[PDB]
């Protein structure tokens, strides 16, 4: 962070910042503040590891006076996939977004194994838009998330009353939710999408249902694309 | 359904009782003798309907 703060104030440029392992990082902590005579707070973690992960994270962000921007990607591994874990519950109080890497998707051979029902990001409307990426990329998002839900739904509703009593969306939302996790999330370690290609293959995917059942898709992007 | 069996049985029911008139006599004592055998039958067929 030192680094990036260099460079991305003093010098006048953008920076990514991306921390790994700071389940390692909170480790580590655990192992300094039990150093001293301090007693383990709430699971063995410090009680100030509030503090102190919210002063690595919090150094970060757009400033008035430079043109530089620090971004942090922090990787964070959950201990037994559980979100309640200290670690995740004050990244997820300090930070300002949520990127899940699923378990059920790996073992299903998805990369990068990305579900994107639970993951989130709240500064995402700050960033799409007219200027920044595609005018379509705001509702062709929301399009997509909702129609992934929707086959996820289905998913679970085929096994217990039949495929073939699905409503007419719902079994499109199936044939979506397979060429979407086969071909949209699904994406080789080595394959750069830029915006609006990731965006032209969003429009392919969700050109399977009817121009009228795009429901979040506002009819202005729906008369410019599709 | 129910309504249509309703006109149903009444349509048949006509037509029977024209057919015992032009006969002469009630035909049940025939149908009775001529029930050895059974003409129709229903097969059970395990549709599956939803779930």
């Amino acid at each position: 962070l030192t680094t990036a703060e260099y460079l991305a104030y003093q010098t006048e440029r953008h920076v990514l910042t991306i921390l790994t392992d700071m389940s390692s990082y909170a480790d580590a902590l655990r192992e300094v503040s039990a150093a001293r005579e301090e007693v383990p707070g709430r699971r063995g973690y410090p009680g100030y590891m509030y503090t102190d992960l919210s002063t690595i994270y919090e150094r970060a962000g757009r400033v008035e006076g430079r043109n530089g921007s620090i971004t942090q990607i922090p990787i964070l591994t959950m201990p037994n996939d559980d979100i309640t874990h200290p670690i995740p519950d004050l990244t997820g109080y300090i930070t300002e977004g949520q990127i899940f890497v699923d378990r059920q998707l790996h073992n299903k051979g998805i990369y990068p194994p990305i579900n994107v029902l639970p993951s989130l990001s709240r500064l995402m409307k700050s960033a799409i838009g007219e200027g920044m990426t595609r005018k379509d990329h705001g509702d062709v998002s929301n399009q997509l998330y909702a129609k992934y839900a929707i086959g996820k739904d289905a998913a679970a509703m085929k096994a217990v009353v039949g495929e073939e009593a699905l409503s007419i969306e719902d079994k499109l939302s199936l044939e979506f939710l397979e060429k979407f996790e086969k071909t949209f999330i699904t994406q080789g370690a080595y394959e750069d999408r830029t915006v609006f290609e990731s965006l032209d293959q969003a429009w392919s995917l969700l050109r399977i249902y009817p121009k009228e059942m795009l429901n979040r898709i506002s009819p202005k992007i729906l008369d410019e694309f599709y | 359904a129910k309504q249509k069996m309703g006109r149903v049985m009444q349509t048949a029911a006509f037509s029977l009782a024209e057919v015992s008139y032009a006969t002469g006599e009630n035909i049940g004592y025939q149908v009775q003798e001529s029930v050895s055998t059974a003409r129709f039958k229903v097969r059970a067929r395990q549709e599956n309907v939803s779930g």
